[PDB]
């Protein structure tokens, strides 16, 4: 009916930017003004992601939080720069620390109220606000720590409306901070009790998709954000487009989550690359299906083999016939029949919207409640207590105003969520 | 005498719009409401429409949904002229594929208004009969508001009977996993406040189109045109005034032997695609599992009450000997203790189809309303889903969430179990 | 048999007479019953006054049926007017402290976040 | 001296009307009452011009009594002497005696008492009535109970119409006859039964009438009755007065029922054949065909015999005629009573109804026999009654109107005992 | 002496219509006005079925009851339409249900008193009201249920006067409602205690008389009523015509019913649809021409009346009448003696030179009760469709209370195959 967007943190923000400009293309919006495109659909459901202002004009329903100027004047100076309403920017000034506590306790709560003050506007302005979505990193404070706070403060204010995040699970390979595990375990705890769905996105995957599957030597934070940017358009489409679904976001969740914890969709995509590589038209439907169902094409680093799909949505893109779609869809439920749960019956539904993304004639996106997600969590808690040994880096939080048992108190809240998915290798 | 249509829910609404449409073709009403037939001051088709003002012919209906969206497309495409802006209630926020939401949370708020806007339409009626409630089985507002409606309608309206048309839900063209819960929930609260209830199995309709219409993967508005035709052949008796089935009681006094057992099985006769059949042959189609209306098998369950509703060019001089060799060729299949049926209903009004629709103009069409014990096949084919989920609490927590009771689930499955039992308990001696 | 007649009378317009043929050869009304006719009426008056005391019988049995029906009907309405709003005020009461059961968890990750800066501004 | 006629019941009434008619012809009274001692035995010289019958006519519907205040004769009675009564007796004795009777009886009884009051020495009554059939059985019975109380010695002579399957309509008939005949018989003095069947019979043989009417049958009965009453209307010795009826006819209180036989029934169209001989007509009286109640007296004993002659006859003839009734036919006399034949000559030639069916005859004969063979029809009745009551058959209509299940038992009882007396008179 | 007529229910009414216009022909009455015909008789006994009003005019003594407009504006719009006095119509508005209870208890009694109100003022007007007659269906409520009520309320008010019905016993073949057995059994009870004679008329017969005996493919409710219409004129004639009978209606009953229950005359007719004497007789004594679905073979005649019509020599009539009672002598009871009487009125019917009608009190009628009671217990069995009456305020055992009353009337008719 209407959705707002909070986009916090260097990683959270640089995703947000690319997201916005990709979806802003699909609807077709000038770096400032209004519509330019021969299509006419676009605007039925532009309502949902764009609160419109005077003149022509369209401006996103966006809030950008950071705990330091630096990365905000990156957006405003970059691609679709001056698109966001000027005082929807919530500046930081202070440190970020790459430290959960600063962002969730001291320097975070210092701001927060000023963020709540923009959201409260846009949402209170919003005629029938359905829910928020948020983007951010999980290893590193301003995103993982502020956001987990935001969300905690977001609920309580809005119990009511449904919550939703693309969070970026950090890897020991391709990262900046020794500490991130500490950071993640602390937010993972936070999320599992305050969000309604949470798209898991490993940088282990994201990077792996580029060197195992692209030949791309020096993978930036650029071409790599590119994937998330795309995958995020994928997921959103049917709240923002056709009218062949109707995608309540709530409905959408109720039909995706069996058990109130465990809302951990690992995503995936159809085609790939950006620079010196193409696709010779050949994205065929079949070769598009056993592709979005290929693990070496997942947005979380698991492997939906060991670990069974609880529920699974897919959504297809392009003027192609779905008279083939259900029939390939069928096939995979027999070609890999074993690894769906039986006890929730018709547990893989799929739908199609037909106005293509940027480039790309035919494309698929896969939403995925796989208990193989256990794979991801159990990987991070594997390097977390390898740190909580004779309590290493911890001393940054020790004094920042945090407790001894509080790490362990979430080391545990995770260690449950681990052995709950293994509990749903059922009968 | 009079007769009010309620349609709750996305599915209800569109089935509705697609048969108020077909009603309108049958009685010759141009969209704007005015008809150039000498049949208005305010008999004959006044059952359904009201001769409001001096020109128009408003349907005696009320349309409710919990989003706008669907109700919105009515105040959009011509027919926009047909209703009164009053008679379509929309409700801001959705029911979200969830009964608890529909009945308790979001219902509470709108019910008071609807109930009273119905009471407007009952007040322009000297001797109202009953209501027709169109609604989806699975699915949110359809299961949950409907349920609440009926509890209340039951209280605000004494004798005044209630006929429901349920859309029994089908894996292939649904989207909702949580489906089964919703159906077994409503169906329980709903069934002691209902009188006779026509289930319509989406799958069987989807089926008819894929076999009989050559449609590759059939639309909703594909499916609705078909149901539109079926309903209109049921309601047919009370609209033109039929040489039988001429009131809600003796229409159904016919169909339900026992308070609980409502659910008759429907079967529409000549579905054949534009771009003709013998009186005998079409009757001999009604008894074909393919042409059925709920996916099952009545060749093995017992029949306990059988109607035949003919429409078009027919002399009874034909109907008979056609039936005769339904008994000396096919499976008789009658219960221990009720005659051998066949209340036969002739309506000379030739069947009209939707202009650039899918089906063609037919000379004669048949309708067969059978109360067989094999329609409980889909009572379990459902149950089993519900069972195999609740067993793990599966999706429950979304319900306990909106406000419901862990035990209210137990209790509804308790009812189907006992029902599934009555239905088995009607075989032989 | 050739006999002799015993002449028994003559007058203006007639004549009688016996004709013995062969010798012979030697061989309380009650009035009281006017009370019998209202004995008859004793039993009529009883019979019709009984297919009356048996008919004004099959009558206010009709009173029952007619109403011991309506009286079993509203018996269902005022059973199902609270099988509703006392199932449904058990609902409003049920959720509302499942909202509080959500919120009172927040004041608890909240009045702990508070006390861990009053502990930073002391470490 | 004087003499009052009562006719209750459709049948009674029409027999009545068709013999008041014939009385009227015989004594020369134009309809209006005026004619231009003796016959004052029946009519009264009321006012100065008219000659009203000493009669009273009662029925429980109007209809039949209504016909009289219609067709000339309308002038003949007094509007008072015809009582009508709104609702019918419906083919049922109970109704006639107890239910519908009660109401009218007090009125009739008193309207009779008007006629007895204009009479210096009244004799008795003549009660005409149908045997089976509703008011005829039921009112008659109640009448007689009461007439028996209101009138001391004053005798009662009844003319019953014993009922016949071919021209009846009623099934319940037998019950009604056996019923009345029980309550009726201790209040009666002498009683002439008339078997419809036998009359229907005479017409079919003697008159050539294909299927005879009621008013066909009545003209015949009219003739017979008027040959019985004859004695007391012109006054000729033998039966001058009602007392004598019994004295000659009934030897035993119970045995009332004499058998009648009328002589020359012959149809105009034959009206000019050389008419019948004093002998031959006598020789007809003794012919089971020309009888008045269907039976056979050639096998039952006779116990009192009358011959009532009318017309042109010298006794000289009568005798030697009788003589060879003995030496030819069946004598048939009882153990202990002379050998009958009290012979009644009346010079008044017999008149017939003008455009009637029978012809003007010179001489006619009338034979009143009290034979024990008339109990043949006492059983031919009974048997019907028996074979019905055995199943309660139609009873419930009676218990209905007010009667007693046991009052039925009790009447059959009487016939049983009567049928016995009648057997008990043969030989020794 | 004078008789009024109650005609209630869609079946009862559409019979009543046909009846009235057929007898109204015989006497010769304009769709409104008075006499038009060269005959002169007619009017002697027109007294009996027609209370006459001002101007010329003749108007039947008729009351028409229904629990819904529909079928009343059918008469008023059809044949001899505006012949019945305007407010002799008792309207319904409500449902009928094809359900006995609604018509005998709830929606029925709701009216009733208004009906009683017309009857009371026709009968009280009537100078010597002799009795009423009623026509109606027995499977289906407004007739079988209201009427059985009517007659219960009609007695008690008029004990006194004699009651009488043409009731139409429904068949499993050619009928509308699954339930009719329930409806019938409930009224059969009622009738057997409140009527004095009841003409039984099977639709099983009516229909059969058309397809084995008439080469009429699609038998309406039209040509089928036509028979009852005729058979009803037959039965009535002699209360309404000559003066060779005189037919008290009471007399008529007393001589037709031995035993106070069991007044169930199955009728019959001579010729058929839109004739010599012998061949008229041995056709009215044929089963293939009876009005109840019986066969007066298995079961003997109690009492039997035939009424003949047409200036013909009746000298032939009893000569053929006797003949049946000998060529069929076995099949009448002995223990009522002169138990088959006939009468002949000579003014023929609509067309048709010669005709006859047969009223017959035959124990073979047991064959019709058995047949309903047979599909009744097979239904009250596991207590079937009963729930439509359950909650209508009727009793569980109140059915069994009439189910047994019937099974008696069966084994009484059977108990009169005696000696
Ligand atoms: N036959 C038929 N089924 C439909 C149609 N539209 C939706 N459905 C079905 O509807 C069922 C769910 O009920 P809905 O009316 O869609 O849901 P609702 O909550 O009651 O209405 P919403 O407000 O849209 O949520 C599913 O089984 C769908 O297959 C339709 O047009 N025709
Ligand atoms: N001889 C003769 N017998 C008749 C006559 N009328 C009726 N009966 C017979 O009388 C018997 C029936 O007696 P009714 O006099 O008719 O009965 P009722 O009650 O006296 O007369 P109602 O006033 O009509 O009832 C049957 O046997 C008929 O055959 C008649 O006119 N002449
Ligand atoms: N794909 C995506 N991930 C990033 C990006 N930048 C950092 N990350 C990963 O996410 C972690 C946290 O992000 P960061 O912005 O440094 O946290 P912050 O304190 O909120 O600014 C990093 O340490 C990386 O592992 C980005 O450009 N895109
Ligand atoms: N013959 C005759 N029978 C009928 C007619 N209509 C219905 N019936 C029969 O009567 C029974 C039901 O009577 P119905 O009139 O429907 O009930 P009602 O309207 O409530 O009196 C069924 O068995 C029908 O077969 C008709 O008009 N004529
Ligand atoms: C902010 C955007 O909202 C989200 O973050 N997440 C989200 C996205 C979904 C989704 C779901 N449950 N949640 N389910 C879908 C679906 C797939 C197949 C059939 C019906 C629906 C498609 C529309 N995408
Ligand atoms: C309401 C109209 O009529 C009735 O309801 N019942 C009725 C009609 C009868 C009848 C009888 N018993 N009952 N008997 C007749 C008869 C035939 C032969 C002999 C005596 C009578 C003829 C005239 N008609
Ligand atoms: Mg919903
Ligand atoms: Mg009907």
């Amino acid at each position: 009916r209407e959705i707002v967007h909070i986009q916090a943190g260097q990683c959270g923000n640089q995703i947000g930017a690319k997201f916005w400009e990709v979806i802003s293309d699909e609807h077709g919006i000038d770096p400032t003004g209004s519509y330019h495109g021969d299509s006419d659909l676009q605007l039925e459901r532009i309502n949902v992601y764009y609160n419109e202002a005077t003149g022509n004009k369209y401006v996103p329903r966006a809030i950008l939080v950071d705990l330091e100027p630096g990365t905000m004047d990156s957006v405003r100076s970059g691609p679709f720069g001056q698109i966001f309403r000027p005082d929807n920017f919530v500046f930081g000034q202070s440190g970020a620390g790459n430290n959960w506590a600063k962002g969730h306790y001291t320097e975070g709560a210092e701001l927060v109220d000023s963020v709540l003050d923009v959201v409260r506007k846009e949402s209170e302005s919003c005629d029938c606000l359905q829910g928020f979505q948020l983007t951010h990193s999980l290893g590193g404070g301003t995103g993982s720590g502020m956001g987990t706070l935001l969300i905690s403060k977001i609920r309580e204010e809005y119990p009511d409306r449904i919550m939703n995040t693309f969070s970026v699970m950090p890897s020991p390979k391709v990262s900046d901070t020794v500490v991130e595990p500490y950071n993640a375990t602390l937010s993972v705890h936070q999320l599992v009790e305050n969000t309604d769905e949470t798209y898991s996105i490993d940088n282990e995957a994201l990077y792996d998709i580029c060197f195992r599957t692209l030949k791309l030597t020096t993978p930036t934070y650029g071409d790599l954000n590119h994937l998330v940017s795309a995958t995020m358009s994928g997921v959103t489409t049917c709240l923002r487009f056709p009218g062949q679904l109707n995608a309540d976001l709530r409905k959408l969740a109720v039909n995706m989550v069996p058990f109130p914890r465990l809302h951990f969709f690992m995503p995936g995509f159809a085609p790939l690359t950006s620079r010196g590589s193409q696709q010779y038209r050949a994205l065929t439907v079949p070769e598009l299906t056993q592709q979005m169902f290929d693990s070496k094409n997942m947005m979380a680093a698991c492997d939906p083999r060991h670990g069974r799909y609880l529920t699974v949505a897919a959504v297809f893109r392009g003027r192609m016939s779905m008279k083939e779609v259900d029939e390939q869809m069928l096939n995979v439920q027999n070609k890999n029949s074993s690894y769906f749960v039986e006890w929730i019956p018709n547990n893989v539904k799929t739908a199609v919207c037909d106005i293509p993304p940027r480039g790309l004639k035919m494309s698929a996106t896969f939403i995925g409640n796989s208990t193989a997600i256990q794979e991801l969590f159990k990987r991070i808690s594997e390097q977390f207590t390898a740190m909580f040994r004779r309590k290493a880096f911890l001393h940054w939080y020790t004094g920042e105003g945090m407790d001894e048992m509080e790490f362990t108190e979430a080391e545990s809240n995770m260690n449950d969520l681990v052995s709950e998915y293994q509990q749903y290798q059922d009968a | 005498r009079e007769c009010i249509s309620i349609h709750v829910g996305q599915a209800g609404v569109q089935i509705g719009n697609a048969c108020w449409e077909l009603y309108c073709l049958e009685h010759g009403i141009q969209p704007d409401g005015q008809m150039p037939s000498d049949k208005t001051i305010g008999d004959s088709f006044n059952t359904f429409f009201s001769e409001t003002g001096a020109g128009k012919h408003v349907p005696r209906a009320v349309f409710v949904d919990l989003e706008p969206t669907v109700i919105d497309e009515v105040r959009t495409g011509t027919y926009r002229q047909l209703f009164h802006p009053e008679q379509l209630i929309t409700g801001k926020e959705d029911a979200a594929n969830n009964y608890a939401r529909g009945h308790y949370t979001i219902g509470k708020e709108i019910i008071d208004l609807v109930l009273d806007r119905i009471r407007k339409l009952a007040d322009q009626c000297t001797g109202l009969q009953g209501f027709l409630v169109f609604h989806s089985f699975g699915g949110g507002t359809g299961s949950g508001f409907t349920s609440l409606l009926m509890e209340r309608l039951s209280v605000d309206y004494g004798k005044k009977s209630k006929l429901e048309f349920s859309i029994y839900p089908a894996p292939q063209v649904s989207t909702a996993v949580v489906e089964p819960y919703n159906s077994i929930l409503t169906t329980h609260t709903t069934l002691e406040h209902s009188d006779c209830a026509f289930m319509v199995d989406n799958e069987a309709i989807y089926d008819i189109c894929r076999r009989n219409l050559d449609i590759e993967r059939p639309t909703y508005t594909n499916l609705n045109r078909l149901i539109g035709q079926i309903v209109s052949s049921i309601t047919a008796s009370l609209r033109f005034d039929g040489a039988l089935n001429v009131d809600l009681t003796e229409f159904q006094t016919n169909l339900v032997p026992y308070p609980r057992i409502h659910f008759p099985l429907a079967t529409y006769a000549p579905v054949i695609s534009a771009e003709q059949l013998s009186v005998a042959e079409i009757t001999n189609a009604c008894f074909e599992p393919a042409n059925q209306m709920v996916k099952c098998d009545p060749r093995h369950g017992k029949y306990m009450a059988c109607c035949l509703l003919y429409r078009g060019d027919v002399v009874p001089k034909d109907v008979n000997a056609a039936i005769a060799t339904i008994k000396t060729k096919r499976t008789i299949q009658f219960v221990d203790w009720c005659p051998t049926g066949f209340k036969v209903g002739i309506n000379y009004q030739p069947p009209t189809v939707v202009p650039g629709g899918d089906l063609a103009k037919v000379q004669r069409a048949v309708c067969m309303l059978s109360n067989t014990t094999a329609i409980a096949e889909a009572w379990a084919r459902l149950d089993h889903k519900f069972d195999l989920m609740y067993a793990k609490r599966a999706f429950v927590h979304w319900y306990v969430g909106e406000g419901m009771e862990e035990g209210e689930f137990s209790e509804a499955r308790e009812d189907m179990a006992a029902l599934e039992k009555d239905y088995e308990e009607v075989g032989v001696d | 048999a050739d006999m002799e007649v015993i002449e028994l009378n003559k007058c203006t317009s007639g004549q009688s007479f016996e004709v013995i043929l062969k010798p012979p050869s030697f061989d309380p009304s009650l009035e009281e019953i006017q009370k019998k006719l209202e004995a008859a009426e004793e039993r009529r008056k009883y019979q019709e006054a009984e297919l009356l005391k048996h008919l004004a019988e099959k009558r206010e049995h009709e009173r029952e049926v007619i109403q011991k029906a309506i009286e079993e009907n509203n018996n269902f309405i005022k059973m199902a007017k609270e099988k509703l709003a006392q199932k449904m005020e058990s609902n409003k009461e049920n959720r509302e402290a499942h909202l509080a059961a959500m919120l009172e968890r927040l004041q608890e990750k909240d009045k702990h976040a508070e006390e861990v800066r009053k502990n930073k501004e002391l470490k």
